[PDB]
This record gives structure tokens, sequence and C-alpha cells, in this order.
């Protein structure tokens, strides 16, 4: 925030700019967007069972 | 949860034939010739109603 470039700036999700994660301050952040491609069986009838991902750190610097 | 077997789907329509094909109502005459008499004469008519969607008859 104390430079030319990052004046009053913000950063949103791409194509979703009422979503802001930082405003004027210095935090690191990754935004990992999701997008799912599918085939429903056919005559299967669902209600609410969970689609769970999980994340393992391997290595860092 | 629950697999479909997706064959609850139905339509419904209905037939009838509730008249014969033809209707005959007579309105014939009558022959009276002397005894060992010859001659001709005109009886009368029939009318013979024809029913729906019918277009050719065959009769005995
Ligand atoms: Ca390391
Ligand atoms: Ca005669
Ligand atoms: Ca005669
Ligand atoms: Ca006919």
């Amino acid at each position: 925030p104390d430079k030319t470039g990052y004046t009053n700036t913000s950063i949103w999700v791409p194509g979703e700019p009422d979503k802001i994660i930082v405003y004027n301050e210095t935090k690191p952040v990754a935004i990992l967007n999701f997008k799912a491609f599918y085939e429903a069986k056919e005559g299967m009838l669902f209600d609410s069972l969970p689609v769970i991902f999980n994340f393992q750190v391997l290595q860092v610097g | 949860t629950t697999q479909s077997p997706l064959n609850s789907f139905y339509a419904t329509g209905t037939a009838q034939a509730v008249s014969e094909p033809i209707d005959v109502e007579s309105h014939l005459g009558s022959i009276t010739p002397a005894a060992g008499a010859q001659g001709s004469d005109d009886i009368g008519y029939a009318i013979v109603w024809i029913k729906d969607q019918v277009n050719d008859v065959k009769l005995k």
C-alpha cells in the first residue's frame, strides 16, 4: 500500500468483483477456482452427499 | 439413494363403437292382383342410413 502501483487497490475472485479478498494490506494469498465436468448416472436420485477435497503440503520455501 | 426405473410415464385415450354400420327403415307397399293374373307394380322403398366414417357397404 505504500507504493505507487498499489495506492488503493483490491484483490477479488475472477469474474466476481463483489467478493473482495484483500484491501489495502499486505497479505500473500492464492485463489484456487473450481469447475466441474460431470455425468450423472442414469436414474439415480440423490439429495445431499458431499464432495470432499483434501490438501496436503509437500514442500515449502 | 433412489434408483428410478424410468417407466412411470403414461398417456391414455379411449375408443368406442356404439352403433351398427347401417340402419334400415322400410316403406314397402302391397301387391294386389286378381287370382291368376300377370302384372308388375312398384312396391316402395327402403332407407339405408350410413353411419360414422362408413364409405362402402356390402349387403346380402
Ligand atoms: Ca522446506
Ligand atoms: Ca295364370
Ligand atoms: Ca295382366
Ligand atoms: Ca370409412
